[PDB]
């Protein structure tokens, strides 16, 4: 559950041979990643917000 | 249209290696000179003139500048990896002394214009007000330098390393644009036109005279001006080009950009020659300083 | 990695059409301090990049079927 004011950005990575489930890491603004559930609606939330900004 | 695609960045061996020793070796002198000018100004009471209280503060610029290049140094080679408080502190003064550099550089300007072109009227009686004079410069780099402190810290990139960099918020970008303003015009503009134009009618009427020193003088102003010019005209001029590349007036491109890039950290390191060749330029060309120093090794 | 003095959009032209059978990976950055737009990167399968209009609707449509 990270807030939006702390995301810098958000990389998703589809599966592949070397992972067989996709992949969402959030870099924040303080430098840390961070692993979020592709299935949690608000990480869709979170990129359309970002999207529409 | 496929031909768009990112514009990956890329970095050399070689320049981090060299920059390295350049910035030591440079940290080396300008202590070494500041610790002499100081000392010679300071252990002697006698003959306290204005240009030695000019030149005290400005050898105190440098030697603040000197001391806050190593950290420089590491940053360019492994990228800010200091946190934000030292990002926020070491800006600071970094910026503030070198605006009271130039500032102090186009006070001495004025100070021999006074002193030679109107030497024979009333006004030159305005020269001896270097305390206040001094006072108001330090306080107005202070000010100048406020933006710095206010939108800097660390930025973290997938592309790049960290990098102290100013976070002003969505639109960072023409904001930063608009700040650089005043290092181009407080900082590079205006004082150039002030020595510009105090070293001319100070040259026209040496020039005219019959003094038997006179030569050495002309000689002596048309090095510092040439001293300015090479080491702060080549930076202006690449910032210029980056603003202008970032208002699309010139085409950008990714060879472009990895120009300018070289170009800024070369016009960089240049520049950063100042704080060591400003002992020998102003000071240690005079015959005062040196006797001075050559009395005090007893 | 690499020193930068100062930071730049990682795009400058704006594709659209993508084929997501060969997007391997997308790279979402809202405007900060690099840049003043909000930058879609997509990385496809043979290792080339490239660049997406945030204003498309297709590509926040390939971004949700990718999710």
């Amino acid at each position: 559950g990270i807030h939006l004011k702390n995301i810098q950005s958000v990389n998703v990575r589809s599966p592949g041979p070397h992972c067989a489930q996709t992949e969402v890491i959030a870099t924040l603004k303080n430098g840390k990643k961070a692993c979020l559930n592709p299935a949690s609606p608000m990480v869709q939330k979170i990129i359309e917000k970002i999207l529409n900004k | 249209l496929l031909d768009a695609a990112p514009c990956e960045p890329e970095s050399l061996e070689i320049n981090k290696y060299f920059v390295v020793i350049i910035y030591a070796l440079v940290f080396l002198l300008s202590l070494l000179g500041n610790s002499l000018v100081m000392l010679v100004i300071l252990y002697s009471r006698v003959g306290r003139s204005v240009t030695d209280v000019y030149l005290l503060n400005l050898a105190l610029a440098d030697l603040l500048f000197a001391l806050t290049l190593p950290i420089w140094a590491a940053s360019k080679v492994n990228g800010w990896i200091f946190g934000t408080f030292l990002c926020k502190v070491v800006s600071l003064l970094k910026e503030v002394n070198f605006y009271s550099g130039i500032l102090l550089l186009a006070c001495i300007s004025v100070d021999r214009y006074l002193a030679i072109v109107h030497a024979t009227r009333t006004l030159t009686q305005k020269r001896y007000l270097v305390k206040f004079i001094c006072l108001s410069i330090w306080g107005l780099s202070l000010l100048l330098a406020l933006p710095v402190l206010l939108f800097r810290r660390t930025v973290y990139s997938s592309n790049v390393s960290p990098a102290c960099y100013e976070d002003m918020g969505n639109n960072t970008a023409n904001w930063r644009m608009l700040l650089r303003i005043l290092p181009q015009s407080f900082g590079f503009i205006v004082p150039l036109l002030i020595m510009l134009f105090c070293y001319g009618f100070t040259l026209r009427t040496l020039f005219k005279a019959h003094m038997g020193q006179k030569h050495r003088a002309m000689r002596v102003i048309f090095a510092v001006v040439l001293i300015f010019l090479l080491c702060w005209l080549p930076y202006n001029l690449v910032l210029l080009a980056d603003t202008l590349m970032r208002t699309q007036v010139i085409q950008e491109t990714c060879e472009r950009r990895n120009h300018i890039d070289r170009a800024l950290d070369a016009t960089e390191i240049l520049g950063i020659l100042h704080s060591c060749l400003n002992p020998l330029i102003y000071a240690f060309i005079g015959q005062k300083f040196r006797h001075g120093l050559l009395k005090i090794l007893a």
